RNA sequence: CUGGUGACUAUAGCAAGGAGGUCACACCUGUUCCCAUGCCGAACACAGAAGUUAAGCUCCUUAGCGUCGAUGGUAGUCGAACUUACGUUCCGCUAGAGUAGAACGUUGCCAGG
RNA sequence: CUGGGGCGGUCGCCUCCUAAAAGGUAACGGAGGCGCUCAAAGGUUCCCUCAGAAUGGUUCAUUCAUAGAGUGUAAAGGCAUAAGGGAGCUUGACUGCGAGACCUACAAGUCGAGCAGGGUCGAAAGACGGACUUAGUGAUCCGGUGGUUCCGCAUG
RNA sequence: UUAUUGGAGGUAGAGCACUGUUUGGACGAUUCAGACAAACUCCGAAUGCCAAUAAUU
């Protein structure tokens, strides 16, 4: 989405990016999903741009689920300052994405339409992705 | 600017001071703690600051009490 | 009291037959009431409330205090049982209730067997005829019966104008 | 809706509180009291080994005549003292069973204390 | 609490027992029974 | 078989139904005494025994909630080799979750019967 | 001290995280607190149990409610043996110590069974050398005050 | 040093039982499903640590 309404601590250690996706590795709300095959931080702006692309192509009608939320704030020091003198101020909000994590789910459109919309969304993201269907035997 | 942080207190070196199965003399501290993280058992006392100490010479045994609690006893060596 | 006698003899058999039972202990037997005289005043007012409550019950009440400021005496209540229970219920049903209006409601059950009947002015009860003001002094009856409907018959048998 | 307390369960919680820092040894056994609406029972117990070294009661046919429960408690106290003196028990610790130290329990304790036992 | 005090015995010339109190709470000279070494008993030690 | 009193990580508890009071436990009837309520014999305490299984309590059948819980595999990881790849490989250890399943207590004394 | 110095900030103590499941562990790393308070908010004996929700009433009652309340205060660790709540009595918020142990460069700091003298509460076993625990503090030199079978420059 | 045995403790992982964050339903806050956490934990390794009595040193 955009960001948490509040957090206990606004200056947090950065999350670990090694390993595989802990959970949310299956399509559970819709028919089709975008599965990450590569690890990265994903910002709220990246999420919003991908969402606009997918829903605009689908011409409404379908349903869109965003499965990742940018819980983690990250800080940035002011331009041109020496090292030290405390931690910087919150600059944005990110989610950690590891291989296997479903990023978006769609339903209510045909398979071809879902594929096209998810490809358009994936070109906005800093990760490699694969189109996945709801998993059965 | 400046940081408002930078403070901490001296570490208090809490925790176990004798091993399960080890022989101790009376008065030996077995465990430093806040509260009763471990309870006093047989022949073991609990000091004013919750320190657990052996009241006799003997062998230290850490044992469970109830479902989610622990205790430490000292038993006279035969 | 006569109310206790009528419970033991009259209301017992009628209640046993109305709600079929196998033993007389399943029969409803109203546990007690609570003459809660609540005075939401800061101060003088509480002494008058205590005096009035001691008048309408015959026993000293307990000055209740808030739980949230704290330690300020807010409420006041008196507990009656047995002979005082039956005598006070008879007095309230035969004199006080007709002296106010026509009678108590029939939907104000706590959902379990407790019947909350709150008088609207201290002048209804046959005491303190004289007088400061009306007080929301609630009378809450507690009973052994597990169901709400197993208690209207009991109150009516004692004379409740339902 | 007026549910009623169970007196035995409440007094048993009180007994657990009492016995957290009270236990019978061989040198000093624990004299334990159980009280009912009619009878009062006593036992002398060693907590370390979980054994009972004496027993007297009000329902026992030795002393079950017509008398107050306080007098019966006195008889139970004297009988428990007799059994303790027949097993070599000299000094003990009294476990009031979670009941108040008044009335029948207190009379049992006075009789036991006034008939040989030491507590 | 608020101020240090010294409690004095009626026989011992020692003022061994110092303690504290709140002047607003206890403005009156506080007194209590304390053990007195030189008499080997409890006596009445009073605020100086 | 019941009770008193201990021990054990609820495998023991809660929930729903039914069965019982000979003694026993209990509810119960009262307040004179001991004692007792910031008020009330509700409780505590004391006399008792009109009665009643109605509830507590015992007993029985259920895995409904709770608790316990493998094997197999997965994650992680000690060590080693490769390597700089949000890593690979070998080796030992091996979760958590979930699955089958266990489970509607086992037992020490003392007394009664 | 300082990612040169200055300016800004900081300087002792307590709690947490960073801290890699013993302990320890840095940065001008992330968060907070202390320089007290209480004659009961200490000791002991006895008793007691919460927040909240629903439902009824011109605070009370019933039902659930393993604590989601409270614990003087920051946090953490503990607490229904209650360490939380109330009442009766009381002053152990004692004197002389102290096996042994923790911590530790030193100086310091911490815990302590138990012995003796005199008590408090409890029927009794027993508990009590302050406070649920861990901050609330400052060396030496000098000086003031009280006591003192000590010394006191030939002797008193 | 190793083997074996016992113990203290909460990291990796995992999880959502508490605190906080978050997505879509349902019913009228609760509930179903699915996620996130250095200062969250119903759980919980590998290792390391403290010890006790055999082999080597
Ligand atoms: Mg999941
Ligand atoms: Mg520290
Ligand atoms: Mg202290
Ligand atoms: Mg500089
Ligand atoms: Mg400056
Ligand atoms: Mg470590
Ligand atoms: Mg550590
Ligand atoms: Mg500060
Ligand atoms: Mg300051
Ligand atoms: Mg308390
Ligand atoms: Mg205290
Ligand atoms: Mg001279
Ligand atoms: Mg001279
Ligand atoms: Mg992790
Ligand atoms: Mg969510
Ligand atoms: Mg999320
Ligand atoms: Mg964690
Ligand atoms: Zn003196």
């Amino acid at each position: 989405m955009l960001l948490p309404k509040r957090v206990k601590y606004r200056r947090q250690h950065r999350p670990k990016t090694t390993g595989r996706s802990k959970g949310g590795n299956y399509v559970t709300f819709g028919e089709f999903g975008l599965q990450a095959t590569t690890t990265s931080w994903i910002t709220s702006r990246q999420i919003e741009s991908a969402r606009i692309a997918m829903t605009r192509y689908m011409k409404r009608g379908g349903k869109v689920w965003i499965k990742i939320f940018p819980h983690t704030p990250y800080t940035k020091k002011p331009l041109e300052v020496r090292m030290g003198a405390g931690k910087g101020a919150v600059e944005g909000w990110i989610a950690v994405v590891k291989p296997g994590r479903i990023l978006f789910e769609v339903a209510g459109v045909s398979e071809e339409v879902a594929r096209e919309a998810l490809r358009l969304a994936s070109h906005k993201l800093p990760v490699k992705t694969k189109f996945v269907k709801r998993e059965e035997l | 600017s400046s940081t408002k942080n930078g403070r901490d207190s001296e570490s208090k070196r809490l925790g176990a001071k004798r091993a399960d199965g080890q022989f101790v003399t009376g008065g030996s501290i077995l465990y430093r703690q806040r509260g009763t993280k471990i309870y006093p058992g047989e022949n073991v006392g609990r000091g004013g600051d919750d320190t657990l100490f052996a009241k006799i010479d003997g062998v230290v045994k850490f044992e469970r009490k109830g479902r989610d609690k622990k205790q430490v006893s000292v038993y006279a060596v035969a | 009291n006569r109310l206790k006698e009528k419970f033991n003899t009259e209301v017992t058999e009628n209640l046993m037959k109305k709600f079929n039972y196998s033993s007389v202990m399943e029969v409803p037997k109203i546990d007690k009431i609570v003459v809660n005289m609540g005075v939401g005043d800061a101060v003088k007012v509480l002494d008058n409330a205590v005096e009035e409550l001691e008048l309408i019950t015959g026993q000293k009440p307990l000055v209740t205090k808030a739980k949230k400021r704290e330690g300020m005496p807010i409420g006041a209540k008196v507990t009656l049982r047995g002979e005082r229970m039956y005598e006070f219920l008879d007095k309230l049903i035969s004199v006080s209730l007709p002296r106010v209006r026509d009678g108590v409601s029939k939907k104000a059950f706590d959902g379990r067997g407790n019947y909350t009947l709150g008088v609207k002015e201290q002048l209804i009860f046959p005491e303190i005829d004289y007088v400061s003001k009306v007080r929301g002094m609630d009378i809450v009856i507690v009973t052994t019966a597990n169901t709400d409907e197993e208690a209207r018959e009991l109150l009516a048998n004692f004379g409740m104008p339902f | 809706m007026i549910s009623k307390i169970d007196k035995n369960k409440v007094r048993l919680k009180r007994h657990a509180r009492v016995r957290t820092n009270l236990s019978g040894t061989a040198e000093k056994p624990r004299l334990n009291v159980y009280r009912s609406n009619k009878h009062i029972y006593a036992q002398i117990i060693d907590d370390n080994k979980g054994v009972t070294l004496a027993q007297a009661s009000s329902k026992d046919s030795d002393i079950a005549t017509t008398a107050t429960k306080v007098e019966l408690a006195t008889k139970v106290g004297e009988a428990i003292a007799k059994k303790a003196a027949d097993k070599g028990i000299k000094e003990i610790v009294f476990d009031r069973g979670g009941y108040l130290y008044h009335g029948r329990v207190k009379a049992l304790a006075e009789a036991a204390r006034e008939s040989g036992l030491e507590f | 609490v608020r101020v240090n005090v010294t409690l004095a015995c009626t026989e011992c010339g020692d003022r061994n027992y110092i303690t504290t109190k709140n002047k607003r709470n206890n403005p009156e000279r506080i007194e209590m029974k304390k053990y007195c070494p030189r008499l080997n008993k409890y006596t009445l030690h009073r605020e100086t």
